[PDB]
RNA sequence: GUUAAGUCUGGUUUCCCUCCAGGGUAUCUAAGUUGA
């Protein structure tokens, strides 16, 4: 969540991320680029002018200079180089914070939810049913890699089953509505 | 009281002359009404017998069969091989509801034989390709519904929720 | 934009009973106090808004204070009576949400009790609550999307359960309207105005003198006008519940609780009701 | 630098209750914060904005004790135990709106202090109105948790 | 249909927050402590979630003869004091 | 160190020993399940506000606490609730002391003025992220302590 | 650096004997960007006594003279009748802050000493009357405002709002 | 008997949450020394 002082292009939410998120994936990409043919020059050199920018929290798809995420946090923003265009696609700026700043403020980004079990026939809590739960939002980004060793069935997996993988359910509370999640390529996103 | 014929939708070409009764008066459970169609019938237990085009009765709960429900009679000549039946009209499983329905219906539905020959086994089917469509909506819904073409544009506005509204189940031979 | 305020009291007797009463008082507030800005030549210069009336009046030239001040006391009794007469009750959409309520009910199979009572005094429920507070201090319990006002179920239930733990005891209480272990047996919903006579809302005074004072020489009077719900305003609600038991304890109960107040100030026979028509439709 | 929504109303709730010489207005101004946020919220921010300047009964001296406790610290509330409790919870809402630098403080003197520009000050609250009502009542309720800490009842 | 910065802050104002209280049966006055809030949404607000379910028997029989008789449910809490009536409308059924 | 938990035993004692009235030691009991999941929900700052709102710190409960750090045997009154908060904030306060967060020294000559006392809400909301990731065991032992011992109501 | 000027709203006229630079470099403060006229700055404290118009000053804070600001040294003929000062400009009272400041701001005023005779009597104005506007917006302004005449196209966006944003406190004697 | 003139006041104070439920159940690991 962002209140956005200093800019008349109304943003309810953004996206945050953090240096060391992404030196994350720099050592990921890093490390699959030398143990496969494949190559990520694009994502890598995008990576790696933001990561250049380390020090100073800084925006990528707007130029607001300062805002209030998640009710609690200023920051003061700078641009990136007159728009460097952002890995994602969705309108909505990126922002990358120091972790410092970033560790609470993704701390707050998270929901926590009580939930209670009631009696099958009074209509009253039951003992002991009651406890906290943690989701991760909806609309969260997580970045993974998916490496195959040489053989004729990997070439079948990685030319048939992934290119039909939008939609799958990850983690559990599948009764709640939890966990449907979108698988989107790296190679045709970026 | 006011005869009713299910005239189930599947795509093969068996579909346009099977009801004797056109209108009857000025009634019929399946309404056309500026958003679609509206009060479409949907029975459970039943597949599509494209093949010799009726339908057989299976057991399986997930084997559905839909079509419009009108007003007609099996033509004097037909109903040897036919389910026909008195219903309450609350016990229709009528998707599309538009408004009410008075009561003591009495269906005529396309039946079949057991044919304890060979075993049954259903697929999940669809009504795309307009090719298959158009045909049905010339030869289905007109000579039931004379006001198709009457006073409409909104046909195209058909032919999409025909493509989101009939499914149904075959027998896959 | 100050347009919409400088003619929102056209707008309340033009639009009658179709307007938001809630918004409608609270915009018609910030007129209200800002009332020595909005007559120093900001009157939009129409002729039907009440605001430069109180530009031909003269009631006093020692004192441009003394003057707003006393056509703003003038003001704020004229609002009191432009609600009172302009909004008056239709109650044809409530009659229609009770008739389609009480269907609903029907066939989630609760036995309803549809109780309909009449104001025989001037009414103040939800005194506290805000509805002209920002103009008169006082306020009435208003539900702004029926635009009405009316008796929270939650103060009928507390004045029903307050009576029958009068005369059944801590416990009988408790096995109808639950505790802390146990949840109801009786259902309550909001009651709503759907037939008055004459008029809905009415002004009214209170001047407490001696309240809170130590002697005669620091009385005053300090006179609060304020809005109550006119006489012969019939409200209803309903009760609905799935045992037959409280059938029992609620049917005596209604009439006998309602002679005796259901709002405030009951002491001073302000909130006294009178039970119009009881009807009970068995389910199963 | 930003002082976000409790720090704020600390350093608001500091300033008004130095500024509070007798309890009575204390306690007065407790029993304000206790529930002019509720009030806030049932009727809309700029409805209960003008009924607090309104109850401040302003048009005394009332108004320049009321700008200089901006700067002072030395500067007393005078007034009924009515009139100074409006008086500070007004001095806590322009506090705010002037810290989150949603008006002007310049603004807000001549507007509360002139017939002309009380209008204005209308219209551009009906502008702002997103801004302030998206988070006025949290360092609000911060106020409301300091008063019914910091003093007592009646 | 407002942009957010802006219908954010209209839909948080547009819900009900009555205040009740307990009431001290002797001195019919309020109990210390006995005054508080709650949040209601209004009649006739709407809601859109969706109801799924995997390949089963049950599942068919579900959705085919449950989930048509099924119109008026109650929701949530207050239940007693008459809140918490709902009509589910399926799109499926009528849009 | 899991000397944060021995620090809970000292102040669970101090503070058992000081509610008389068993209402107060299991309104104590609440007040321990929730206050420390709604600091590590809504965080330090607001939940100590909305404490030392509900504990009325007028001058006379004020002293029961300050005598409490020392008299064993100091005790508290009010509502049972109204105990049970200030006993809460007894325990925030206590190991603010032990840990030397805040110099005792400090935290007297406010608990006694109303002039230092926003003082010292200032100060702890300039350590409020230090206090936050502090206490987060040393309540939790306090929780399950209260939870072990005083009787569920 | 750079010194701007600051002239008044009159009913009357005596405004070219005195400015003379347009802008005197690339780009104002002041501007009518499509978004009404911003940072005019508003004088509170004195009275407008504007037959051959130069300021009084009032010990009213109610009285307000607005105007907008020139940037450019009035007809070096003068500073010894004129109030000149140079605010760090966040000292400065204006309207519809959208940008920066230039962290110092010289202001010349053009004043007139009061030399008390009579009682000063103020009455505040509201004008009308689109002629006796235009015959303002584009004779002084023009003569201040040059990237006009290709892109303020719409006059009526400062036009209607001269009529409505601006005022004083007249003296009249 | 007659003349004139109204004047003063213009809602305050409390209560702002209380109690209980703060996790329960199931899984608790499965399957798999050879050459000099």
């Amino acid at each position: 969540r962002i209140i956005e002082i200093d800019s008349a292009k109304p943003y309810v939410w953004v996206y945050v991320t953090t240096y060391e998120l992404l030196k994350k994936v720099k050592l990921y990409l890093d490390s699959i680029s030398q143990l496969s043919n494949a190559s990520f020059s694009n994502l890598k050199n995008k990576i790696d002018t933001i990561l250049a920018k380390e020090g100073k929290n800084i925006t990528l798809d707007s130029d607001l200079k300062s805002a209030i995420l998640n009710e609690d946090f200023y920051v003061e923003l700078e641009a990136l180089n007159n728009k460097i265009p952002s890995i994602i696609n969705a309108g909505v700026p990126l922002l990358v914070l120091e972790d410092s700043i970033g560790r609470e403020v993704i701390n707050r980004s998270l929901i926590r939810v009580r939930r209670i079990r009631i009696d099958r026939d009074k209509k009253v809590v039951e003992t002991g049913g009651l406890w906290s739960e943690e989701y991760v939002p909806m609309k969260t980004i997580f970045f993974s890699v998916l490496l195959g060793k040489e053989s004729k069935e990997s070439a079948i997996f990685a030319s048939c089953i992934l290119r039909n993988l939008r939609y799958v359910i990850l983690g559990g509370k599948e009764t709640i509505g939890k966990g449907i999640v979108e698988l989107r390529w790296v190679k045709d996103v970026i | 009281s006011t005869q009713r014929e299910y005239v189930f939708i599947p795509i093969t070409n068996s579909i346009t002359i099977d009801v004797k009764i056109t209108i009857g008066g000025s009634d019929h459970i399946t309404n056309i009404d500026e958003r679609g169609i509206h009060n479409v019938l949907v029975i459970t237990g039943y597949a599509v017998d494209e093949k010799n085009g009726r339908l057989v009765p299976t057991l399986d709960p997930c084997d559905y069969v839909k079509g419009i429900l009108v007003a007609g009679t099996p033509q004097q000549a037909q109903s040897n091989d036919f389910l026909t039946l008195k219903l309450p009209a609350n016990k229709l499983y009528l998707i599309r509801k538009k408004g009410n329905i008075s009561d003591d219906l009495k269906i005529y539905i396309p039946y079949s034989s057991p044919d304890a020959r060979n075993s049954m086994k259903t697929k999940p089917v669809s009504i795309s390709d307009d090719t298959i469509v158009n045909n049905i909506i010339k030869e289905v819904f007109d000579k039931i519904y004379n006001i198709t073409q009457k006073e409409k544009v909104k046909i195209e506005k058909v032919k999409e929720d025909i493509k989101e509204l009939f499914s149904y189940y075959a027998l896959e031979q | 934009a100050i347009d919409f305020l400088v003619n929102i009291l056209e707008l309340i007797k033009e639009k009658q009973c179709n307007i938001n009463l809630f918004s409608a008082i609270s915009l018609t507030s910030i007129v209200y106090n800002n009332f020595g800005e909005f007559l120093s030549n900001n009157q939009s210069y129409s002729t039907n808004n009440p605001l430069l009336k109180y530009h031909i009046i003269i009631l006093n030239d020692k004192n441009k204070t003394k003057d707003v001040e006393e056509k703003r006391n003038i003001f704020k009794r004229e609002v009191a009576e432009l609600i009172s007469r302009n909004f008056k009750l239709d109650g044809e959409k409530v009659r229609n949400y009770f008739d389609s309520l009480k269907e609903v009910l029907k066939s989630l199979k609760y036995t309803i009790v549809d109780v309909e009572i009449t104001t025989r005094t001037r009414a103040l429920i939800g005194v506290s609550t805000s509805l002209g507070k920002l103009i008169f201090g006082s306020g009435i319990s208003f539900d702004p999307y029926m635009n009405l006002p009316y008796i929270p179920a939650s103060e009928i239930k507390g004045i029903v359960r307050s009576y029958i733990e009068g005369k059944l005891g801590e416990q009988e209480a408790e096995e109808i309207f639950g505790n802390e272990e146990r949840e109801g047996n009786v259902n309550f919903t909001d009651a709503y105005p759907t037939r008055s006579k004459d008029f809905l809302f009415v002004p009214d005074v209170i001047t407490p003198h001696y309240n809170g004072k130590k002697s005669e020489a620091d009385a005053e009077p300090r006179p609060v006008i304020h809005l109550t719900i006119a006489p012969k305003v019939t409200f209803r609600f309903l009760i609905y519940y799935k045992r037959e038991d409280v059938g029992k304890p609620i049917c005596d109960s209604m009439p006998i609780i309602l002679i005796r107040g259901l709002g405030a100030r009951s002491s001073v026979g302000y909130s006294l009701f009178e039970l119009r028509k009881i009807e009970v439709i068995k389910a199963a | 630098l930003y002082e976000e929504d409790y720090k704020l109303a600390l350093e608001a709730f500091k300033k008004v209750f130095n500024a509070l010489t007798h309890y009575g207005a204390k306690q007065a101004f407790r029993s304000r914060a206790r529930d002019l946020v509720e009030e806030i919220y049932n009727s809309g921010f700029i409805p209960t904005f003008f009924y607090i300047i309104s109850k401040a009964e302003l048009n005394s001296d009332s108004l320049d004790s009321l700008i200089s406790l901006f700067s002072s610290d030395n500067a007393i509330l005078r007034g009924s135990d009515e009139n100074v409790s409006y008086s500070a919870y007004l001095f806590i809402i322009l506090y705010y709106l002037i810290k989150r630098g949603i008006i002007e403080q310049k603004f807000l003197i001549q507007a509360l202090r002139c017939e002309k520009t009380r209008l204005d000050l209308i219209d551009k609250l009906y502008n702002l109105a997103p801004i302030i009502s998206a988070k006025i009542r949290t360092y609000l309720l911060a106020i409301k948790r300091l008063s019914e800490a910091l003093i007592e009842a009646r």
